[PDB]
C-alpha cells in the first residue's frame, strides 16, 4: 500500500498503487485506491479496506445534502472536518484509516490529511502507506513548486515506482489522477512491469 | 470458555463470461476432523439472473441468506421491480458493516448477468469491501486455483499467445479440471461439484462426482 | 455438608449434619439445615450459605401467598417448580444444592432433587453436599424397597453417620425429621 | 364533530382533510405537462413588491439531478417535505449504487403525510408535482394532503387549478413535443392570471432524458414569451 | 343521565350507567346456554345465519382456552376475541410457573379482575361480553362459571346468555341434573334452545354443542352429533 | 348527539356510533367482488377515474405468493395495514420457513384493529378488506370490517351499491365450486356489471382481476390482459 | 450458559422405509460421575416430529418446556393445521443462533426426526447455529464411532426396512458401551411411522467379554 499527494502551481497530483493483500497472501491486483467522491473531490484508501470504503462513501452522502440545501459546493476544509468528527466517535474500538481529502476550492488548491487517531492537518506534500517512507525522499529530491505539468506527472510516477520496488505489499498498476481547477481528470494507469522496461533501458 | 466460531472449510469458483456466467462450489460439510455430510451445496438462486455463493462458518450462511432473500422481497412491494447485479453487491456492503464490531465469518462471492447482458462477479470481504473482478477463487482452497487461472484466463506470464475471449464449453472444462487437482491436496474439499451456469435464458445446474477420501 | 431424604409408604424422612465452615474453621456448630416452607413441605439446602437463604425466603413469600389464594394446600411439586424458576434463571450467580421434600393430600411422600445445574427429578432416595460422594455405594447396596418409617430413621441415621465419620465439611449432630400425614416429628440425634 | 382527526361523521367523513384540501385553492397555480421527449414545467409567481427579492421565492426546487418539483398551497409545510425528499433520494443511492425512480420518491413522501394523528397534529397544507425522467422514460406524479398517490399525464393545480384543467383537456394528445408543450402550457397561464405576462411573472423548468441538468430556464424564457 | 359519560364519575344516587349501558348490550345477542351433568360440562349457542353467504362454520361463539377449559362467548364478537386471547395467555404462565393445569376457581379470577379494570379510568370503556367457563377434572369435578360485564364471577349449575336470559333458565331449573349423564344431557339441551325462538321472527340459525367431561378423559371438543344427528332428531320431535 | 362523539362512550340504547359510521366509509369506495372454486379462488375490483386523463387508482394489490387482497375505503388506512400485513407474511418465512396459513393471518388483523376501537386517542380504520389465499386446505375468501369482525365466505362483494351483486351470487352459488376459470373469472365479472350504471360498460381501462391458483402463484392482471378475459361476453339485456 | 453441569452423551438417528427411528441411552453424568441413572432424553412432540437431545439437561428442560407450550398454543385453534417436522427445525436453528449471538448459548445438541406427508425428516441442530440433514445422525463421540457404521450400510444399500433399521441401531448401541466413558447399559428406542410416535422401553444390551481369557 503506497499512496501520495501533492499540490503546486497547476493543481493537485494524486497517485498510488493497486495491490492488496492478505498477510503474505495477494488477493488482488485490481484495487482502486483513489476513491471518486465528487466531480471536484478525490478520496484516498490507505490501512483498511471497507473501513476507508464505508465512511468516505457516507462523506459523499453528506456533500451532496449540502449542496442541495444551500446552492453550493463545499469547501475542501469542510468536508475533511467533517469525515474527522464521524471517526473521532469510534475512538478506540479498533478502526483504521489514514486516506487524504483532494480538491479545488475558492481559496484555491485544498490537501488536507485525516487519521483514524484523530490528525487533521494541513500541507503541501503528504505519502501514506506502508511503502510511503519510501516514497518521501524521492519526491522531495525531485519536488519543486513551479513544476510543469508533464514534469509533474513523470514525479510522480517515478516515485511510485520506487516504493513497490523495495516494498513487498506493493505493486500492480500506478493510478495517476490530476485535479484541476474545474474538477479532477484521469490522467492514466500504467503497469509497473511496462516501467521497468522504460526506466531500466 | 465458550468460543462463537468454527471453521467448516468450503470452496467457491466464479467465473465471468462474456454473456454467461459460471458458479461452482463443492458440496462437502466438515468440521475438524469429521464430516458431517455429503450432500450440501453453497450455490443459492436469488434471482433469475444472480447466484450468490457462501462460504466460511456455516451458522452464518444459513442467517445472511435468510437475511437478503428478505430484502429482495422489500425492496420489490416498494419499486415494483426487482433488484440489478449491482444493487444487491452495494446492498450486501451495508449489511456486512452493519456488523462492524460483531463480523460475519463469511466470504461472498456475487456472479451474475448486469443489465446489458454481461458476465459480473463481485468479491467480498467478511467486513465488506467489494470490487468488480472477472474471476475469483473463495473459500479453503483459494490459494491452489488463483494462480492456474491467471494463466488460462487472464494469460499472464505468457508469450506469442493471443487473448482469444473465453468460450462457454472452453469454460466448461477449466472449471472441472480445477476441482480435481484442488481436492487432491486439499482436504476440506470433494465429494461433488455442483456448477451452476447463468445465462439469458435460466439458471443451468450440473454435478460432477469427484473423489469420496 | 451432608443432606439426605427418603420417602416411604406413609411419607418422606429427612436428615442432615450441621458443621458450617469457612476454609478450615467451624464458624457454626450446630445449624438447621432443614428449612420449613409450608406445614408439610420442607427443603434442606447445601451450597453456599447466604444464596440458599435469599432462594428459600422467596420461595416461601411465592408460595405462601399462593395457597391463600386458592385456599387449598399446596402441592409438592408445585413448590420443586419454585426453585427451579430462580435456579435456572439466576444461573452462573448462585451455588445451591436444594432437595425438596414434603407430604402432599393428592400424592403421598414426594422427594425432589434440585443440583448446581436447575434440573428437576423426582427420586425414591436422594445425597447431596460436599460429604455425599463418599456413601454412594452404600446407600444402593443398603436400600430396599418397601420400608417402614422406623427403617428409615434407622436407615438415614447410619447413612449420615458414615459420612460424618471424620470428613472436614461433615459431622456436628445428626438433625432429623419425618413428615406424614399426621404431623411433623423432629428429633436431634447425638451419641 | 367537525373539529377534530379522530372523529368521523354520519356520512363519511373528515371535516379535517376536507379543509385541508381548501388550503391549497388560495396558493398559485402551477401547470406540468408529461411528453414523450421530457416533461416541461410552469408556475406563477404573484411577486408583491419591487423591493422583494424575486429568487427567493421558490416553486420549483430540484430534488434530484433527473426530478424537478412544484408546490402551492402552505409555504412552511413545504419546506419540510422538500426536505426528507432529498434525504430519501439520497439514501437510496447510498444503499443502492442506482438512482431511485420517480414513483417511489413519492413513496417515501406519502408514508410521513399519513401520520398526522396515526401515531402511538394537523395533516399538511400543500399539493405537489413530480415530474423526472427514470428509467421507464419521462414520469409525472401528483400528491395532496390526504397521501392520494396517483399518476398524470398533464395536471394544474392551485388557484385557477379547476379553470385550467377544463382547457387542457382541450388541447393535450398523445403525440406531442416538448417545445410544442411549451408554449401551450403558458397560452393556459396568460388566461389565467390578471397581470400581463411577461419575463418576471412566470418562471420554467424542463427536464429530457440526456439532457438531466437544467430544469430551469434562464431568460431563454424571454425569447418563449414574445414569440407568443 | 348527564353524569353518564365517563366511567370514572358517579350518579347522584350511587352507581355508574356506563357499566349499565354496556350490560344490556349483551342483552340483544342470541341466547347461548350451558350447563352440568354430574361428570361434565355441555355447551350450547343457539348462532344464527347472516344471510346465506356463511360458510358453515365461521365466526363460532364456542372458543378452546385451555386443554380442558372452553367460552361460550355473546355480545359483541369482536370484544370477545380479544378477552379469549388473554385466557388464553393466562393459563400459559400458570404453566410456565408453577407446572400444571390452571384451576377453572383461580383462571375466573384472573379474567373478573381484568375486566374489572376497565371499568375504572375515563380513557377505556368496559367491555360487552358476557360468557361462560366450564372444566372438568378427577381431583375437582366439573365446575360452570359466568362473568358479567361488570366482573362479577361465580359458580352456577345452569345458566343462559343472550334475549332469553330468563325464558331459557325457566325450563332448565325443571331438570335432575345431579345425577344425568352428560351424553343424555346433549339430547336435553337442543330441546332448550329450539322451544324459545329458534326462526320464528328470525330467519335461520344453527346449533353448536360443545363438551368436556369424563367421556372425553378431560378433553374439550366440539360433539360428534355431525354423527348420527341425534339431537335435532330428538328436539324436532317437540312440536306438540 | 352528545353521546355521538367518542369511541369510550356508550349509548343509552347500548351501540356505539363511531363504529357505524366506519362502516359508512366503506360505502364511499367502489365496489369489488371475490369467489372461489374447489381449486381456484379469483377477486376482481373496479378501477375508479380521479379526472379525464389520470391513471386509475389501484385496487388490488400484491401480499404475498399466496395471499392477494382488494380494497375499499381510506386509502390512509390501507397502506397502513398493508406493511402491517407484509410485515407478518415475512416473519413466518425467516422463522418457521413456511408460508402463513391464511385464517390465523386474519385474526392478528382482528387483535389489530381492537385496539383503536376501544382505546381514546386513535378513531377507527376505516377499510373494507377481501382477502384470498391458499393454506394447507384450498382456497379461501376472507371479508374484514371495521367492527374488527372477519367473516369467512364463499362469495362476498363489497362497496357502493353491492347489494346488486350479491343477488347475482346467491343465485348462482351452486355453480362455483365445479366450473374453471375461463368461466369462473367471467362468472364474477357478470356480478360487477349490476353495480353500474345502465349505460356505460365495463371497459379494459377500469377493471382489474387477481388469479392466485392451487398451482398458480398470484398474479395481477390489468389493462392489457384482461382482454382475454373480456371476450366471450354478452351484453347486457336493454 | 457457561459451564454445563449435568450432561448426557451421544445419540444416533438414522431414516427407513416409511419413519425415522432415534435411540439414546439414560443417564444423567456429573463430570465423571453418574449421578442420575434414570432420566428420559427423547421427547414426544405432538403425531410425526420427535426429538432428542444431547449436552446440558438443565437446557434441555427449558425447551421441552417452551416447545410443550407451541404445540398446544396451535391445537388450541383448531384450523386444521400444525407444525412440520421441518418447521420446528427451522424455529430451532434460529432459536439457538439468537441465543449466541448475545454470548450466553445453549449448551445442547439436538437431532430432529420427523414424518409427514409420506416424508421422512431427519434434522440435526449444533449449539452454534450449524445444521443441516442427512439420511444418519450421531452426536458426540457416536460421529467417531457410530457413524462409520451409519454411513457404510447406506452405501452398499441406500433404502432399510424397519427390520434391518432397528437391528442396525442396536449394534451401534453396543458398540458405544465398550469404548465411551459416559455410556450406561439401559436405553430407550423411539420411532416414528404414519402410525405415530411410539417410544420403547429401557431396553439393554448383550456384551461379550471372551478376549478377558486372553492375556
Amino acid at each position: 500500500t503506497t499512496t501520495l499527494a501533492f499540490k503546486f502551481r497547476h493543481g493537485v497530483i494524486v497517485a498510488a498503487d493497486s495491490r492488496a493483500t492478505a498477510g503474505a497472501y495477494i488477493a488482488s491486483q485490481t484495487v482502486k485506491k483513489v476513491i471518486e467522491i465528487n466531480p471536484y473531490l478525490l478520496g484516498t484508501m490507505a490501512g483498511g479496506a471497507a473501513d476507508c470504503s464505508f465512511w468516505e462513501r457516507l462523506l459523499a452522502r453528506q456533500c451532496r445534502i449540502y449542496e442541495l440545501r444551500n446552492k453550493e459546493r463545499i469547501s475542501v476544509a469542510a468536508a475533511s472536518k467533517l469525515l474527522a468528527n464521524m471517526v473521532y466517535q469510534y475512538k478506540g474500538m479498533g478502526l483504521s484509516m489514514g486516506t487524504m481529502i483532494c480538491g479545488w476550492d475558492k481559496r484555491g488548491p485544498g490537501l488536507y490529511y485525516v487519521d483514524s487517531e484523530g490528525n487533521r492537518i494541513s500541507g503541501a506534500t503528504f505519502s501514506v502507506g506502508s511503502g510511503s517512507v519510501y516514497a518521501y525522499g524521492v519526491m522531495d529530491r525531485g519536488y519543486s513548486y513551479d513544476l510543469e505539468v508533464e514534469q509533474a506527472y513523470d514525479l510522480a510516477r517515478r516515485a511510485i515506482y520506487q516504493a513497490t520496488y523495495r516494498d513487498a505489499y506493493s505493486g500492480g498498476a500506478v493510478n495517476l489522477y490530476h485535479v484541476r481547477e474545474d474538477g479532477w481528470i484521469r490522467v492514466s494507469s500504467d503497469n509497473v512491469a511496462d516501467l521497468h522496461e522504460k526506466y531500466s533501458g | 470458555r465458550f468460543s462463537p466460531y468454527v471453521f467448516n472449510g468450503g470452496t467457491i469458483l466464479a467465473i465471468a463470461g462474456e454473456d454467461f456466467a459460471i458458479v461452482a462450489s463443492d458440496t462437502r460439510l466438515s468440521e475438524g476432523f469429521s464430516i458431517h455430510t455429503r450432500d450440501s451445496p453453497k450455490c443459492y438462486k436469488l434471482t433469475d439472473k444472480t447466484v450468490i455463493g457462501c462460504s466460511g462458518f456455516h451458522g452464518d450462511c444459513l442467517t445472511l441468506t435468510k437475511i437478503i432473500e428478505a430484502r429482495l422481497k422489500m425492496y420489490k412491494h416498494s419499486n415494483n421491480k426487482a433488484m440489478t447485479t449491482g444493487a444487491i453487491a452495494a446492498m450486501l456492503s451495508t449489511i456486512l458493516y452493519s456488523r462492524r464490531f460483531f463480523p460475519y465469518y463469511v466470504y461472498n462471492i456475487i456472479g451474475g448477468l448486469d443489465e446489458e447482458g454481461k458476465g459480473a462477479v463481485y468479491s467480498f470481504d467478511p467486513v465488506g469491501s467489494y470490487q468488480r473482478d472477472s474471476f475469483k477463487a473463495g473459500g479453503s482452497a483459494s490459494a491452489m486455483l488463483q494462480p492456474l487461472l491467471d494463466n488460462q484466463v487472464g494469460f499472464k506470464n505468457m508469450q506469442n499467445v493471443e487473448h482469444v475471449p473465453l468460450s462457454l464449453d472452453r469454460a466448461m472444462r477449466l472449471v472441472k479440471d480445477v476441482f480435481i487437482s484442488a481436492a487432491e491436496r486439499d482436504v476440506y474439499t470433494g465429494d461433488a461439484l455442483r456448477i451452476c451456469i447463468v445465462t439469458k435464458e435460466g439458471i443451468r445446474e450440473e454435478t460432477v462426482s469427484l473423489r469420496k477420501d | 455438608t451432608t443432606i439426605m431424604a427418603v420417602q416411604f409408604d406413609g411419607g418422606v424422612v429427612l436428615g442432615a449434619d450441621s458443621r458450617t465452615t469457612t476454609g478450615s474453621y467451624i464458624a457454626n456448630r450446630v445449624t438447621d439445615k432443614l428449612t420449613p416452607i409450608h406445614d408439610r413441605i420442607f427443603c434442606c439446602r447445601s451450597g453456599s450459605a447466604a444464596d440458599t437463604q435469599a432462594v428459600a425466603d422467596a420461595v416461601t413469600y411465592q408460595l405462601g401467598f399462593h395457597s391463600i389464594e386458592l385456599n387449598e394446600p399446596p402441592l409438592v411439586h408445585t413448590a420443586a417448580s419454585l426453585f427451579k424458576e430462580m435456579c435456572y434463571r439466576y444461573r452462573e450467580d448462585l451455588m445451591a444444592g436444594i432437595i425438596i421434600a414434603g407430604w402432599d393430600p393428592q400424592e403421598g411422600g414426594q422427594v425432589y432433587s434440585v443440583p448446581m445445574g436447575g434440573m428437576m427429578v423426582r427420586q425414591s432416595f436422594a445425597i447431596g453436599g460436599s460429604g455425599s460422594s463418599y456413601i454412594y455405594g452404600y446407600v444402593d447396596a443398603t436400600y430396599r424397597e418397601g420400608m417402614t418409617k422406623e427403617e428409615c430413621l434407622q436407615f438415614t441415621a447410619n447413612a449420615l453417620a458414615l459420612a460424618m465419620e471424620r470428613d472436614g465439611s461433615s459431622g456436628g449432630v445428626i438433625r432429623l425429621a419425618a413428615i406424614a400425614e399426621s404431623g411433623v416429628e423432629r428429633q436431634v440425634l447425638l451419641g | 364533530y367537525d373539529r377534530g382527526v379522530n372523529t368521523f361523521s354520519p356520512e363519511g367523513r373528515l371535516f379535517q382533510v376536507e379543509y385541508a384540501i381548501e388550503a391549497i385553492k388560495l396558493g398559485s397555480t402551477a401547470i406540468g405537462i408529461q411528453t414523450s421527449e421530457g416533461v416541461c414545467l410552469a408556475v406563477e409567481k404573484r411577486i408583491t413588491s419591487p423591493l422583494m427579492e424575486p429568487s427567493s421565492i421558490e416553486k420549483i426546487v430540484e430534488i434530484d439531478a433527473h426530478i424537478g418539483c412544484a408546490m402551492s398551497g402552505l409555504i412552511a409545510d413545504a419546506k419540510t417535505l422538500i426536505d426528507k425528499a432529498r434525504v430519501e433520494t439520497q439514501n437510496h443511492w447510498f444503499t443502492y449504487n442506482e438512482t431511485m425512480t420517480v414513483e417511489s420518491v413519492t413513496q417515501a413522501v406519502s408514508n410521513l403525510a399519513l401520520q398526522f394523528g396515526e401515531e402511538d397534529s394537523r395533516p399538511f397544507g400543500v399539493a405537489l408535482l413530480f415530474g423526472g425522467v427514470d428509467e421507464k422514460g419521462p414520469q409525472l406524479f401528483h400528491m395532496d394532503p390526504s397521501g392520494t398517490f396517483v399518476q398524470c399525464d398533464a395536471r394544474a393545480i392551485g388557484s385557477a387549478s379547476e379553470g385550467a384543467q377544463s382547457s387542457l383537456q382541450e388541447v393535450y394528445h398523445k403525440s406531442m413535443t416538448l417545445k410544442e408543450a411549451i408554449k401551450s402550457s403558458l397560452i393556459i397561464l396568460k388566461q389565467v392570471m390578471e397581470e400581463k405576462l411577461n419575463a418576471t411573472n412566470i418562471e420554467l423548468a424542463t427536464v429530457q432524458p440526456g439532457q438531466n441538468f437544467h430544469m430551469f430556464t434562464k431568460e431563454e424564457l424571454e425569447e418563449v414569451i414574445k414569440d407568443i | 343521565t348527564g353524569y353518564d359519560l365517563s366511567a370514572s364519575t358517579f350518579s347522584p344516587d350511587g352507581r355508574v350507567f356506563q357499566v349499565e349501558y354496556a350490560m344490556k348490550a349483551v342483552e340483544n345477542s342470541s341466547t347461548a346456554i350451558g350447563i352440568r351433568c354430574k361428570d361434565g360440562v355441555v355447551f350450547g349457542v343457539e348462532k344464527l345465519v347472516l344471510s346465506k353467504l356463511y360458510e358453515e362454520g365461521s365466526n363460532k361463539r364456542l372458543f378452546n382456552v385451555d386443554r380442558h377449559v372452553g367460552m361460550a362467548v355473546a355480545g359483541l364478537l369482536a370484544d370477545a376475541r380479544s378477552l379469549a386471547d388473554i385466557a388464553r395467555e393466562e393459563a400459559s404462565n400458570f404453566r410456565s410457573n408453577f407446572g400444571y393445569n390452571i384451576p377453572l376457581k383461580h383462571l375466573a379470577d384472573r379474567v373478573a379482575m381484568y375486566v374489572h379494570a376497565y371499568t375504572l379510568y375515563s380513557a377505556v370503556r368496559p367491555f360487552g361480553c358476557s360468557f361462560m367457563l366450564g372444566s372438568y377434572s378427577v381431583n375437582d369435578g366439573a365446575q360452570l362459571y359466568m362473568i358479567d360485564p361488570s366482573g362479577v364471577s361465580y359458580g352456577y349449575w345452569g345458566c343462559a346468555i343472550g334475549k332469553a336470559r330468563q325464558a331459557a333458565k325457566t325450563e332448565i331449573e325443571k331438570l335432575q341434573m345431579k345425577e344425568m349423564t352428560c351424553r343424555d344431557i346433549v339430547k336435553e339441551v337442543a330441546k332448550i334452545i329450539y322451544i324459545v325462538h329458534d326462526e320464528v321472527k328470525d330467519k335461520a340459525f344453527e346449533l353448536e354443542l360443545s363438551w368436556v367431561g369424563e367421556l372425553t378423559n378431560g378433553r374439550h371438543e366440539i360433539v360428534p352429533k355431525d354423527i348420527r344427528e341425534e339431537a335435532e332428531k330428538y328436539a324436532k320431535e317437540s312440536l306438540k | 348527539n352528545q353521546y355521538d362523539n367518542d369511541v369510550t362512550v356508550w349509548s343509552p340504547q347500548g351501540r356505539i356510533h363511531q363504529i357505524e359510521y366506519a362502516m359508512e366509509a366503506v360505502k364511499q369506495g367502489s365496489a369489488t367482488v371475490g369467489l372461489k372454486s374447489k381449486t381456484h379462488a379469483v377477486l376482481v375490483a373496479l378501477k375508479r377515474a380521479q379526472s379525464e386523463l389520470a391513471a386509475h387508482q389501484k385496487k388490488i394489490l400484491h401480499v404475498d405468493n399466496h395471499i392477494g387482497i382488494s380494497i375499499a375505503g381510506l386509502t390512509a388506512d390501507a397502506r397502513l395495514l398493508c406493511n402491517f400485513m407484509r410485515q407478518e407474511c415475512l416473519d413466518s418465512r425467516f422463522v418457521f420457513d413456511r408460508p402463513l396459513p391464511v385464517s390465523r393471518l386474519v385474526s392478528l388483523i382482528g387483535s389489530k384493529t381492537q385496539i383503536p376501537t376501544q382505546r381514546y386517542g386513535r378513531r377507527p380504520y376505516g377499510v373494507g378488506l377481501l382477502i384470498a389465499g391458499y393454506d394447507d386446505m384450498g382456497p379461501h375468501i376472507f371479508q374484514t370490517c371495521p367492527s374488527a369482525n372477519y367473516f369467512d365466505c364463499r362469495a362476498m362483494s363489497i362497496g357502493a351499491r353491492s347489494q346488486s351483486a350479491r343477488t347475482y351470487l346467491e343465485r348462482h352459488m351452486s355453480e362455483f365450486m365445479e366450473c374453471n376459470l375461463n368461466e369462473l373469472v367471467k362468472h364474477g365479472l357478470r356480478a360487477l356489471r349490476e353495480t353500474l350504471p345502465a349505460e356505460q360498460d365495463l371497459t379494459t381501462k377500469n377493471v382489474s382481476i387477481g388469479i392466485v391458483g392451487k398451482d398458480l402463484e398470484f398474479t395481477i392482471y390489468d389493462d392489457d390482459d384482461v382482454s382475454p378475459f373480456l371476450e366471450g361476453l354478452e351484453e347486457r339485456p336493454q | 450458559t457457561q459451564n454445563p453441569m449435568v450432561t448426557g452423551t451421544s445419540v444416533l438417528g438414522v431414516k427407513f422405509e416409511g419413519g425415522v427411528v432415534i435411540a439414546a441411552d439414560m443417564l444423567g453424568s456429573y463430570g465423571s460421575l453418574a449421578r442420575f441413572r434414570n432420566i428420559s432424553r427423547i421427547m414426544r412432540v405432538n403425531n410425526s416430529t420427535m426429538l432428542g437431545a444431547s449436552g446440558d439437561y438443565a437446557d434441555f428442560q427449558y425447551l421441552k418446556q417452551v416447545l410443550g407450550q407451541m404445540v398446544i398454543d396451535e391445537e388450541l385453534l383448531g384450523d386444521g393445521h400444525s407444525y412440520s417436522p421441518r418447521a420446528i427445525h427451522s424455529w430451532l436453528t434460529r432459536a439457538m443462533y439468537s441465543r449466541r449471538s448475545k454470548m450466553n448459548p445453549l449448551w445442547n445438541t439436538m437431532v430432529i426426526g420427523g414424518y409427514a406427508d409420506g416424508e421422512s425428516f431427519l434434522g440435526y441442530v449444533d449449539m452454534l447455529g450449524v445444521a443441516y440433514e442427512a439420511p444418519s445422525l450421531a452426536t458426540g463421540y457416536g460421529a467417531y464411532l457410530a457413524q462409520p457404521l451409519l454411513r457404510e450400510v447406506l452405501e452398499k444399500q441406500p433404502v432399510l426396512s424397519q427390520t434391518e433399521a432397528r437391528d442396525l441401531v442396536e449394534r451401534c448401541m453396543r458398540v458405544l458401551y465398550y469404548r465411551d466413558a459416559r455410556s450406561y447399559n439401559r436405553f430407550q428406542i423411539a420411532t416414528v411411522t404414519e402410525k405415530g410416535v411410539e417410544i420403547e422401553g429401557p431396553l439393554s444390551t448383550e456384551t461379550n467379554w471372551d478376549i478377558a481369557h486372553m492375556i
